[PDB]
């Protein structure tokens, strides 16, 4: 089967005021699956960036 | 927001955006590229007598 496998990007929440921090890493997404994987709560917080 | 400002991404912008080029307001993107009229290099005077 014939896959492709862009971005593993790995976020971070524990850093002081990282909002910024992890709102560049969250750019460098161009595939239209994304496979997400975190908590419930930090759903939220990804989603909102996404937002 | 999206990423689409810096990077290989360069802007070419008409004078109207520029306007006031004394201020920038902080939201355009490092090198943008604008066309503006010639007003450093010839002043007033030159414009009246013209």
């Amino acid at each position: 089967v014939g896959w492709e496998l862009e971005e593993v990007l790995l976020l971070d929440m524990s850093l002081d005021d990282g909002d910024s921090k992890i709102q560049n890493q969250l750019k460098k997404l161009q595939s239209p699956i994304i496979l997400l994987y975190c908590t419930k709560e930090e759903a939220t917080y990804i989603f909102e960036v996404a937002n | 927001s999206v990423g689409l400002t810096g990077y290989g991404y360069t802007w070419i912008v008409p004078s109207l955006v520029a306007g006031d080029t004394d201020t920038v307001p902080a939201e355009f993107p490092t090198g943008l590229i604008s066309v503006s009229y010639d007003e450093w290099d010839y002043g007033l005077p030159a414009r009246v007598r013209d």
